[PDB]
Order: structure tokens, then sequence, then C-alpha cells
RNA sequence: CUAAGAGUAC
């Protein structure tokens, strides 16, 4: 999850190769759908991407508290000054052809958590086990093997 | 195979609308008064301007000889001969509408795969037009 | 970087959640509904420290 | 952990964040579940 | 846990070969063939090499899962031509240009002092 | 599990992994998202139970919900985005393409269509190559509002004999709406057809966004000077209509409207006013935005978002409200200590004037906190309160 | 934790830049984004990689080993 | 902080000026001669306060001071901000920003986000995977989970490095493109 | 005759060159391989003899992994899974040993440097771990505090990007073509010009710009791709690009190989 | 800066939230 | 309510779900842990007992 | 093993 509330799971691993790649060879470690951004209403999460995208660059730290006078303004304009797109667009190039992506990628590094839910804690399968002594019905919970 | 229509329209009015490729352009026929076109052709890859004259023609089929789609299309061997040839833009759909638009005058529209096409004029020269798959060929 | 403020019970680190409670030695004076024959009701929930 | 030391539990329209909350008690910071609004942090 | 190891995408399972071909009856004089542990890569340029032909009618590729390192590669030519034989030019005509492009880059290299 | 459709037969596929894996349209019936959600799989032990859950608990048997008399699944998210991209006019493939999105379907008959443009380039509209998807045999014709036998702006659906004779393809056609593309193919050609529609349809417009690229930025928030220029001018004009009203109540001018008192008039004229100062904001916003805008394309599709989405992301956040009504006085007459008492101007209650891309004020932050814990404590009486009315 | 060997995106060995980004913002009293100019980091991916690291192992090594020979 | 008439430049003004700044400034610096300056110091006198819920319903806060103190061609780009034509403060926010919690002073730009996600991410911070104290070798809890590599936000807040944040964090800077790519 | 090359930058790491006369399925296919296609050695197995540091033993066996290694003969090493040995000999491994200990009253940094080779090279130029900078130190790989000691033993096979990216000896790969979109193979998103919002390539200078009145040339197709390779340091950015147009060319020659035999 | 009873800037009162945290702490509360 | 109208049930699985645009509608993917666990009794049939032996 | 409690996921 990143720290705007933008959970998720791994859909799919891609290696290298396969994500799609910038002019610069650089390939995301992420890819976040679209379909996240207008009904959750994280613009936080795309400011922070371009902040940190600038600070990156720039080798400076983003400002990224609450209720300074940043805008998107200026980490666009310091953004278009280091030769990228101010609003962070790249043109990337599919991985598996290497076409020109008819429509250009928002790109950028941002801040992610790894949250403590994993799928191997989670997954539990039961065909049959122990069973509850007082109602003969199996027991409950993955941690018993339960139904 | 021959020409089931055939005519010279002036273009008066070209519109992209929301396109970057299509414009959908108006012709009024240069030589009969009422025949009239409406057109979406892709300006992209066959540039129209208003006041062009265009020589617009539809055939049941390209190649020359008369008839004997359902067959698979094939890319164009080299030295194949077809009456896309001696024109410079050609399309190929479908009609799907004859509208009674008058007495004499009734309307065809084609659909060549989304780029939408309505030919209206008298019946007298409009007849060999049916409900069939048609090519739509241009020149300047 | 640890800051401290709980207590190791058993060799378990336990916190105290700060219980949140209503003051005491403050009157507090509520509307009632119309069914019940009070209307308003002042109450105090006195307490000597 | 610090969240924790600085966790407050309400017993029980409680769980509204009220205005008073303002500077005292974190305006957005509480679970989903049934505890939304009576768990609070400072 | 589930994750299979890594060298299953590369390396060629018991009892099954790289290349598997099928005839396919919706239209004739055309073949299905299963490439084994391949991608995109291959596939693409295949693809390619495919079309550059005059004879094919048809040639296309689909990776079915990105799961399973495999794809299915679909060719139909014109009568009286193999497609096989088309497979064979394609592959022909990538290793001449591969080839060439390595002898051109070795040359090139060569000519660099500051190397 | 709230009715029939949320528990359903399906077809074991093993994977090496370590996830359950469904279709994205089978989603919508379940409520299935993937940020965390487990689902449950339960295993018939005999021929009978395994026979009667094949035969009336299959996932194509409930496409079509007895709950609407309507399809419960369609096409959504990308796929939906994508296919309302793949249908555009201006969408021309080339042959390469063409070909490999034609091998994607898998019951393809196996002959190329003749492309809708022969010479000088032969170009396949996107039309043209997502008439394969649809069956032989289906006719559906929709009017969208002012759509005529030609289409101007391209909306409406005509399909003639599995041909989209013209059209844009969204929601209204491949969406779980009754009529649409799903319904007609369910109905005619029965279930198994529609689930082999939804897995074609889903395959080509997948492979052809996959190679096309759909994004969403920073960038598609903003709208350019003019316009917010315009925005500003709205929001202000809005504010002086607001005090307009509030000196005709406070210098008793105002008349209450019958049936009500007049503190409730004067707050139901300001929360009116405020909102449909939101909606120019938002619909000035919308106008402005382009074509090409990545947000303005979601919404357009159908597949996530809305236009209160955009007002909110560029133009104006709006008005923040609790109980119905504008955020109340918890401190003694006024909302917080950082205004005076009895100020009942919009930013003073609650009104958040600025958008998320300019981000918000200190107070409006917090006025959108209490909005937003209104909104999380309602979802968990709603939850409560509906699952026992549903027992 | 202690600096990574390579950035993550690209995979350009960065481990090794780590002592020398020290010394730059040390002794020569540059700022962050000169220094990473100067050890070759041009890619905002690499420049992230050394940029935000958090060497932890110093704290890691105040503590007494738990195994001293 | 405490607001004054102030008399000299005859209008409102923070009773905290550059000098105590400066001598705060100085004290940090000594701890990273001089008289040491401590907050304990601003409280004694009168330069701090302490107000409760019951104190701050009878005062008015400026929530900025270099924007609500002074007495009245802009950027476009900046948020749209009142200055509520009034002057009778009694107090100021040391800082708005201040308002959040310790799990909300970890958000960037949390201003610029639906307030249920900024909730959201408070309560999943909570869960967020990094590391909880540099001597977890000694201890020997029933659960622990350690990135490899913690990286300090690139997108920092000035609020988070009071809670050791950027000496303990709790994520990675990834790099992250929004795409509707495989449809996976 | 066939693909042509001119390159403009030289150095031991990274090369810049232009790749015309060819298609973007070739292009794209040799970036793929040169990305995850290449053998390269790296460090596979480890046996911890002694660890008293702070890090976790998989810990400096992820960072041990990580190290680059010269890998300029690797085609004359063999496949560990495809030998004749039980487990490692020395025709298809490269045996290191880290040993190290804190005998400094101040923090001891355990570089690369400190790795040395056990088995008989034989005569090869594999198994050297890659030294880049001018302190002659090579990745930080540990610390040790006084009287912290580290023994450990690697077995290093030859791999590919794919298996594990800690044997891509690629980096990043720059990858361009149509710097002026004379194709058209992108709609360029924009508020209120394409052309401003958008900065010009470096690549620009070395093509015509659009005359702004000519007609869209659709018989136009793709060549003439600018590509820059990096090199981590196994194998010299040369020999990458050789390396990755080799082993596109073994592909496709397994796949007649496969289809003639069949 | 040079004025030692000029103004305070939106900046500076970090300092002072500084020198609070370093007197209380983070959970000076419970300790308290 | 507890064991009689609801109750514990063998022969079933709950996990994290993944969105596969390559199933089709009426398919769901199992992972291959599951499907070692859970499982189905098949009577042994003339028709089947060639793949029900080599499975044993 | 049971019971109680706390936190948490959707
Ligand atoms: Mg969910
Ligand atoms: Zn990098
Ligand atoms: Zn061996």
């Amino acid at each position: 999850a990143s720290r705007h509330g933008q959970k998720g799971t791994i859909g799919i691993t891609y290696r290298r190769e396969d994500m799609p790649f910038t002019a610069e060879g650089i390939v995301p470690d992420l890819i976040i759908n679209p379909h996240a951004i207008p009904s959750r209403m994280t613009v936080a999460h795309l400011i922070e991407c371009l902040l940190s995208k600038v600070a990156a660059l720039s080798g400076n730290e983003g400002d990224a508290s609450p209720f300074t006078d940043i805008t998107v303004e200026g980490i666009s304009k310091l953004l278009r000054e280091h030769g990228y797109q101010s609003r962070g667009f790249e043109v990337m190039y599919n991985g598996h052809t290497g076409k020109k992506l008819m429509a250009q990628i928002f790109f950028g590094p941002t801040y992610y958590q790894r949250l403590r839910h994993m799928v191997d804690d989670k997954i539990h399968a039961r065909a049959r086990g122990p069973m509850q002594v007082l109602t003969r019905q199996p027991v409950e919970g993955r941690s018993r093997d339960g139904g | 195979s021959n020409t089931l229509f055939d005519d010279i329209f002036q273009v008066s009015e070209v519109d992209p609308g929301r396109y970057n490729k299509v414009c959908r352009i108006e012709a009024a026929s240069t030589t009969q008064d009422q025949c009239k076109l409406t057109l979406d052709i892709n300006v992209e890859l066959f540039p129209v301007a208003a006041q062009d004259s265009l020589t617009v023609t539809i055939a049941s089929s390209l190649n020359l000889e008369d008839t004997p789609a359902t067959r698979s299309w094939r890319p164009p061997q080299a030295g194949d001969r077809s009456l896309a040839d001696d024109y410079d833009y050609v399309m190929y759909g479908t009609a799907y509408k004859f509208e009674e638009v008058s007495k004499d005058l009734i309307a065809v529209y084609y659909s060549f795969g989304g780029l939408l096409m309505r030919l209206e004029g008298n019946y007298r020269n409009l007849n060999n037009l049916k409900q069939e798959n048609a090519y739509l060929l241009i020149r300047r | 970087f640890d800051m401290g403020g709980y207590f190791i019970i058993n060799g378990s680190e336990k916190v105290l959640i700060a219980q949140e409670r209503s003051a005491g030695n403050i009157v507090q004076v509520f509307k009632k509904a119309a069914p019940s024959p009070i209307s308003h009701v002042a109450e105090i929930r006195s307490a000597l420290e | 952990t610090l969240s924790h030391l600085r966790r407050t539990n309400t017993p029980i329209k409680p769980r509204q964040l009220h205005n008073t909350h303002w500077g005292l008690v974190c305006p957005a910071e509480t679970p989903e579940g049934q505890a939304c609004g009576l768990v609070k942090n400072l | 846990m589930n994750a299979p190891d890594r060298f299953e995408l590369f390396l060629l399972g018991e009892g099954e070969s790289k290349l598997k071909i099928d005839p396919d009856t919706k239209a004739p004089n055309a073949v299905v063939i299963t490439f084994e542990k391949e991608d995109h890569t291959l596939g693409n340029l295949i693809r390619a090499e495919l079309l550059n032909d005059r004879k094919v009618l048809f040639a296309a590729y689909k990776v079915e899962h990105p799961f399973f390192a495999r794809f299915k590669l679909r060719i139909q030519t014109t009568e009286g031509y193999d497609p096989k034989d088309a497979l064979k030019n394609a592959c022909n005509s990538i290793i001449n240009k591969l080839g060439a492009l390595k002898t051109n880059f070795e040359t090139e290299w060569n000519l660099q002092t500051l190397a | 599990s709230l009715h029939k459709m949320s528990m359903m037969a399906h077809r074991v596929k093993v994977i090496p992994y370590s996830t359950f894996r469904l279709n994205l349209s089978v989603t919508s019936p379940y409520n299935a998202d993937f940020d965390g959600d487990e689902m449950n799989l339960h295993v018939p032990q005999s021929e009978e139970t395994r026979a009667e859950l094949s035969q009336l608990c299959a996932v194509p048997l409930q496409i079509v919900s007895p709950q609407s008399n309507k399809p419960c699944m369609g096409i959504v998210q990308d796929t939906l985005c994508g296919i309302r991209k793949l249908t555009l006019r201006d969408t021309f493939i080339e042959l390469d393409q063409v070909l490999n999105m034609l091998y994607w379907v898998p019951d393809w008959d196996g002959v190329i269509p003749t492309p809708a443009i022969i010479k000088p380039k032969p170009l396949w509209s996107g039309k043209q190559i997502l008439s394969v998807a649809i069956p032989n045999g289906i006719h559906l014709q929709r009017f969208d509002e002012g759509t005529t036998l030609l289409s101007p702006k391209d909306n409406g659906m005509l399909i003639i004999d599995g041909q989209i004779i013209f059209g844009v393809v969204e929601k209204k056609t491949v969406g779980s709406s009754n009529g649409g593309l799903i319904h007609v193919v369910t109905r005619e050609k029965g279930p198994q057809v529609c689930a082999k529609l939804f897995g074609n349809i889903q395959k080509v417009v997948n492979f052809w966004l996959l190679h096309n690229g759909f994004s969403t930025g920073i960038g598609d928030t903003i709208a350019d000077g003019p316009t917010m220029r315009e925005i500003t001018e709205t929001i202000a004009e809005a504010k002086k209509k607001v005090l307009d009203v509030t000196k005709e109540a406070q210098a008793n001018l105002l008349t209450a409207k019958h049936g009500m008192t007049l503190r409730e008039s004067f707050e139901d004229n300001v929360v009116r006013f405020l909102n449909e100062a939101r909606d120019k904001a938002g619909r000035l916003a919308e106008v402005n935005l382009k074509d090409l805008n990545n947000v303005k394309q979601m919404v357009m599709a159908g597949s996530k978002g809305s236009f209160i989405n955009i007002a909110q992301m560029s133009a104006c956040v709006g008005q923040q409200s609790v109980e119905g009504k504008r955020i109340a006085f918890g401190f003694v007459d006024r909302t917080l200590p950082h205004f005076s008492k009895d100020d009942y101007s919009p930013e003073s209650k609650g009104f958040v004037e600025n958008s998320y891309l300019r981000g918000l004020t200190p107070q409006e932050f917090f006025f959108h906190a209490m909005g937003g814990r209104e909104g999380l404590i309602d979802t968990a009486v709603k939850t409560a309160e509906t699952g026992y009315i549903q027992r | 934790m202690i600096v990574p060997v390579r950035c993550f995106s690209c995979g350009k060995v960065v481990g090794d830049k780590w002592e020398s980004y020290l010394n730059l913002l040390q002794e020569d009293e540059l700022d962050e984004g000169t220094a990473l100019s100067r050890l070759g980091l041009k890619r905002y991916c690499c420049r992230r990689m050394i940029l935000t690291h958090v060497d932890l192992i110093e704290k890691f090594l105040r503590y007494n080993p738990l195994e001293k020979r | 902080f405490i607001v004054e008439d102030d008399e000299s430049l005859g209008h409102k003004e923070l009773k905290v000026r550059k000098g105590h700044i400066a001598k705060l400034m100085a004290t940090e610096y000594q701890d990273i001669d001089v008289e040491e300056y401590t907050w304990s110091s601003l409280l004694n006198e009168g330069l701090v306060e302490y107000i409760d819920a019951e104190e701050e319903e009878s005062i008015l806060i400026a929530m900025q001071p270099e924007d609500l103190e002074p007495a009245e061609d802009v950027d476009p780009a900046k948020r749209i901000r009142v200055s509520h034509h009034a002057t009778t403060f009694t107090h100021c926010e040391i800082h708005p920003s201040m308002i959040l919690g310790v799990a909300a002073s970890i958000i960037p730009f949390p201003d610029h986000n639906q307030s249920p996600r900024n909730t959201y991410q408070s309560a999943m911070g909570k869960q967020a995977m990094g590391v909880f104290l540099t001597n977890y070798n000694v201890r020997m809890d029933t659960m622990a989970n350690i990135l490899y590599y913690p990286q300090k936000p690139l997108g920092t807040t000035r609020a988070m490095e009071y809670l050791k944040f950027r000496e303990l964090p709790a994520g990675q800077n990834a790099i992250v493109a929004i795409a509707c790519y495989s449809g996976y | 005759e066939g693909p042509q090359v001119k390159i403009r930058e030289a150095s031991k790491d990274n090369v810049d060159f232009i790749l015309s006369n060819v298609d973007l399925a070739m292009a794209n296919s040799l970036r793929r391989v040169m990305i995850a296609e290449i053998p390269t050695l790296a460090i596979d197995s480890v046996e911890v003899e002694t660890n008293t540091t702070v890090l976790a033993d998989e810990f400096i066996a992820h960072r041990l992994g990580l190290i680059p290694l010269q890998s300029m003969d690797i085609e004359q090493l063999e496949y560990s899974r495809d030998c004749f040995c039980e487990d490692h000999c020395d025709k298809c491994s490269v045996v290191l040993t880290l040993q190290a200990f804190g005998e400094s009253e101040s923090t001891t940094n355990v570089y690369s440097k400190d790795l040395v080779i056990v088995s008989n090279l034989m005569g090869r130029n594999i198994g050297h771990p890659i030294i880049q900078d001018k302190e002659g130190n090579g990745v930080l790989i540990c610390k040790l505090r006084k009287g912290q000691e580290l023994k450990l033993t690697c077995v290093a096979k030859k791999g590919i990007a794919k298996e594990h990216a800690k044997w891509g000896p690629a980096a990043a790969i720059e990858f361009e073509y149509d710097p002026w979109n004379k194709l058209k193979h992108t709609d360029y998103w924009y508020e209120q010009d394409s052309a401003k919002e958008w900065p010009q390539s470096k690549n620009c200078e070395y093509e015509d710009p659009p005359n702004e009145g000519d007609p869209f040339d659709y018989k136009a197709q793709a060549d003439t791709f600018y590509m820059n390779v990096e090199s981590v340091g196994s194998i010299p950015v040369d020999q990458v690009v050789v390396r990755g147009i080799d082993t596109l060319q073994k592909k496709v020659a397994s796949i007649l190989l496969a289809l003639t035999q069949m | 800066f040079e004025d030692e009873s000029a103004p305070i800037t939106a900046e500076d009162s970090w300092a002072v939230i500084s020198a609070f945290f370093r007197e209380k702490g983070l959970v000076s509360q419970q300790l308290d | 309510r507890g064991n009689l109208m609801g109750k514990r049930v063998d022969f079933s699985a709950r996990t994290v779900i993944s969105g596969d645009p390559n199933l089709e509608l009426d398919q769901v993917g199992v992972p291959k842990s599951i499907a070692k666990t859970l499982t189905y009794p098949e009577v042994v049939t003339p028709y089947n007992i060639d793949r029900l032996t080599q499975l044993v």
C-alpha cells in the first residue's frame, strides 16, 4: 500500500524485459491501475510521485508536509528543468514488442509499504482433519487445520 | 465487378469533429443536381480539402473481369490488377439501410468498418445499389 | 529509539490505553424524549479526589 | 508502537469526529471496523 | 510455497519437445505451432519475419498465459507452400540479419580508440 | 454472500501460485476486489452434487439475474476502458496487429475480414476487429441522445448480423445492462455462447490495450489557465450570492419557505447554491478536459469514475456535510476556535473551495476529515443493519 | 540497514558508492545532488537508491556483540 | 504560541521572536558553550501556553502567523485561503500539521487526499513493515518483521523527523508506473 | 548487407550506438536478450561457517549474490544442472571464500575485494569480482565491530537474468526510435502544445525535423534505433551487445534445429 | 536574524516544535 | 444457528483472490497446494480405471 | 483442551 490508502495485492510479477521501459531504460518497480485514481481521488499519490521524481533527480528531499506552500506547478517546473515532461509522463515502450505505447505513462518513484498480510499466512484448505469433541464438527481456525 | 455507381462530386464541407485521422465530408454532385454524398474519410491517409473535385465510384468487386466477403482477404501480390489501381482511396463495407427520402429520391447507407456513408439521389441511377457488400473507390 | 512508558508483565510489554470517561464535578443538562414525563434532566457525577 | 503508546479507548454519537478533537486527537486515525471513532490517537 | 522454480521458464520439461505442430481446420493450408519455454522475445521476431514473406497470408502469435513460458504461432500460406517452409525461411532470414549485425557491430567497435 | 449470484459453480484451472484466480467480469456478482479479499471454495463429494452444481449453479447460467431480469456480469475495468478506446473511429489497426488480435479470439473463423480501408494502406478499424468477437447472428440497435441513422458523434449502437455497423462500444453496450450485448447474446444464443463472448471480448480488448497503453497522472487533473480563472470566478460568484442571502436573512427580509423555519430555508438555500457552484465548476472543468485526458477517457468509458470525481479532483471538492447538514458548531456557536462566533460563511462551515490538486487548507482538511468519518460510520452501521434485514 | 548492492529497478551496482558518497558529503561539502552526479548516478532510480538509504547498521554496531571472540 | 498587542509595531504579533528562536537553535546545535534554552524556558517566560478543549472554547487561534497577523497578482497554483477579515487573535497554532497524529504525520500531502484514504493509511501504516527497534537482535518477541532495505521517503514531512521515521523507515521507494499495462 | 551500426560513444561500461536498416522486432528482441538472456557468473550457493555480525545469514548471502563477477570466458564454463559432478566441480563452478574478523577497535568494512577464489580457474577469466571505484575496495558487503567474525564459502554457477536478476549484466538499456514522432506511434499528451511541453530528446539532432506541411508517410516503417547499453561490469559492454546478438542467433538456430530434427 | 525582536516566520515555529520534543518526547504523558 | 443452520464443513478452502484476464468466465484459478489438499472421491469405473490408476 | 479478552482483514 502507498501512504495514501492505495492498498492492493500483487496480481502478477513480470521480469525486467517484459515491463514497459522509458527512453532511458528505466523500468518501473510497480505498475498500478489508472482506475484507482479517479474513484478514490488519491491526488496526493500523484503529487508525491512527482515530488519524489524531482527529489531523486535533484538530490534534495521532497518537503511533503501537508500545509506548506508547495504547489504542483513548482514541482512540475523543477521536473521540466531536469529534462523530463513537467507532468511526470514518460514515453514508454511495450516490453513485448518494443513499439512505443500510444499513450504516455505516468512514471516516477513513490513510497510503498509492505503490509503484514501475506498470502502465505492466509491460504488454508481442509479435505479432512481434526474434529470438535463436543459437536463432532471440524474445529475452527487455520491454526488448527480447521474447516 | 462492374461499377454499381460512379459520379464526380465537389466537397462543400470537411468536418474534423473530435477526430484526428477521420473527417466527415459532404459533397454535391456536379453532374446530377439531386445526388449528394456524406462520407467518413481517413484524412491522415487520404487528405481531403474543401472545393476538392473527387471522382467517387461504388462497385460490387474490384477485379477487372466480371463476377463468377465470404473469402478471406489476402494482401495484393505484385502485379495483381484491380479497379483500385485506377483510384487513390478504396474502402470496403456493407450496406445497412435503404431509406425512401422522397417519391424519387432514395438514400443508401454504407458502413465502411464504422466509417459511415450516405448516398442520396433519384432512384433511376442509384437503383444498381442493393443490400450487399460494396467497395467505395475515390480519386482526386 | 525505544521510548518507554510501558510495563513488563511476565516478560510481555503491556501498555495502558488511555481510558476515556466523562469528567467529574460538571453539571450537564439533557433534553429528554416527549413520551417521558421528564422533559429535561440536569445531573452531576460528583466525586472527591 | 508510538500510536499504541498514545492510544485512547472510549468504552461504549461518540463515533463522530467532534470539532473539539481539533489538535488533541488525530482527525483521521481510527480503525475501519466496529471501533471506528471509539479508538482515538493523540 | 506455490511459486514454481524460475528455471522452468527456459528449461525443457521431461517428455515434451521444443516444437509441436497441429494442423488448423478453420482455413486450408494452415498450421498452429506451439513453441515451448519461449516468450515474446522470439514471438515478435518470428512474427515480423514471417510477415515480411510475400506468400504468407496469415501469421500471428500469442502467449496464452503469462504464468507459463510458451506461445502459439499460427501460420497460413498460399496454396503450394508448406507453412513449415515459411517458418524455415523466416528463421533463416533472422539468422542472416543477426549475423550481419554482429559483423557490422564488431567492425564498428574496432574503429574506436577511446574504449 | 448476499445473493445466489454470490455463490456460483466454477471450473477448476490449476495454477502454480498461491491465490484464487477469477475472471474480471465474474467479480461483479461476487462484489470482489483484489485488495486483500478472501474467497471460499467448496468441492462436491459425489456425482449427484457435482452434476446439479454444474447444471443449476454454473456461472453461465447465472449471467442473467432473476434479481432484475438483466445480466449481472459485464465488461469492467481495463477492458471496458480499452474497448471504448478500440471502437473509436480514429482507431485504425495495421495488418500485423490485426492478425494478432484475430488470433487472440479462440473461436475466430479463420478468415481475415476485408479491411475498412484498402488503399493506399490496408487499415482495419477497431469496430471491424471487435465484431469478430461478437457471435454471428446478433442484431442490436440502441439510439443514444441525439443520434441519427448517421452518427456524427459516433454514439448509439447498431450491430447487424454480428458486425458493429456503428457506435462506440462502451458501458451501455457490453456492460451489465438490460438490452445490451450481453443480454441479447445470452437470450438468443445461450449462456455458453455468452460466456464465450465474455472471454473473446476481454482477450481481444486486453491485447489491444496492452499494445496501446493507458495511463493517468497528475496532469490529467489540471485545467488550463482560463478554465481555472473561470472556476475561481464561479466560486466567487457563488460566495457573493451566499453573502447576499446571508444579508437578506440577517436583515430579516428573508421569508421562510412554507413548511420550514427561517434557519431551515436559509441553510437549504446556502447548501443548494454551494452544490450548484461545485457542479458548475466541475462542468467547466469537464468541458475543458480534452478527449485525450485519461480521467475523462475513463469516465466516458464508464469503467471507473464519474463527473463528481473530476469536479472534486480538478475544480472544487465542495460542501462537507454531516448528518445531511453543514458542519455543526461543535464549539460554542462556532465550528473551530479559528472562526469568530456566529460565522455562517461557507468556509467556516465545511465548504472546501480547493480542489485536491490544489490541496486543502487546515480547516478544510479537518472538515473533510469529519465528513469522511461520517462516511465510515455510516458504512459500518449500514452493513450491520442490511445484514440483519437480509437475514 | 546497509547500502544495497544494486539499484532495484535497473541494476546498477551502487553498493560500492556509499562510502565515497559520505566522503563527498563530509570532506568536500558537496550537496547531495552534485555528489550523486559525481558518483555516476544519472538515473533517478539509482539516485533514489543511494540518496534515501538509511545506515541502520551503525546502530546495530553500537551494541556489544552477543558472541565475542 | 502567545500573541500580544505589541504597541511598538502597532499590531498583533507573536510573543516569540527571532531571539528566542536563535537561542533554541543554539541549544539544539550544542546538543548536536551558551546558556541552555529549552521548552520549559518558553513556558516560563510566557512564550508558549497550554490550552485544553475547555479553554479552547474562549480563544481565537491564528492558523499561520505570516498570513493572519499582519493587516491587509497572486500565484494561481496556490490553494485558496481566506484572511478572516478580523484582528482579535489570542493564540497561534505552532503548526497546523500538528493536528495530525503519529500515524497521519507520515502521510505525504494528506491535504491532497480524500479523508477516508487518510484514515486508511493511518490504520495501515501500523501494519507497515520496517524496523520497530534497533535492538531487535536481542529481543525475543513473538513475531518480528523487518525490511531488508528500509528507505526514508523521497517525499518526507517535517513532522516525521520527530517520529524518527527517517531513522526507522517503514517502506521503500519503488519506481511506480500508473498504466493499464496487461490487465493483471 | 543487412543491419547497419554507427556507434556514437564508446566507454568501458557504456556503448551508445545507432541501429539502422533493421526492423523493430529485431531491435526489441536484441534488447530483451541483452536484458535477460546473457549467461553470467554470480554467487549462487552459500555455506556459512561463522557469523557473529549483526546481519542475518541469508541477508549476507543475498548481498553476495548481487556481487558482479568477471565473466569474459563464461562460455567455457558449463551449467551445473547439465554437469556430471555430484554437486559442483571445477568445470561448472567457481568457489570463493569470504573470511573476515573484527580485530580493529573501529568498524572494519568487509568488501568484495576480500572475496578470494578457491577453485583453480583452469586459466579462464572468471570468478573475479568486478571493481570500478578508485579506492579499490569493492561492494561494501558487511561491517564488523571489534571482535566480530564472519567466515563463509560461496559456490558460483553461470546464470542468466531470467532465473534471477542477480545474474543480469545489462543494467539500464536505453532504447529509442523516431525521436520526432514521424511514424505517429505515439499520441502526445498535452495541455496547450505537444511540441513545447515535451522536451526534445538528444537523438532529435540526428534526424531531419518534419516539414510541417508534408503528408503523413504511411509507407514509412521503423528503423534507426538509438540504443545505449550499460555494463554492470561482469562483461564489457561491447561484449554485452555481441553476446546478446549471439544468444538471439542461438535461439533461432535452436528453433531451426528442433524443426529439422522432428 | 540581525534584529533581535523581529517577528518569526512559518519556518521558525518548527524550531519551537523541536525544542518541545527535546523535553517532552513522544510518550511524555505515560511517564508523567 | 451455530451448528445446524450453519456449520463448519470439510472439503473447503479459503484464500486471497487475484484477477486473471486470461481465464474464462466460468473458470476459477486454484492454487496447486489447495488442489493437492481438497479431494473428490471418484468411483472406480471401467471407463476411468486407467487415469485413476495412474493418479494412484 | 475450554473459556474470556484484545488487536486485525474484506
Ligand atoms: Mg476489497
Ligand atoms: Zn538504477
Ligand atoms: Zn560440475
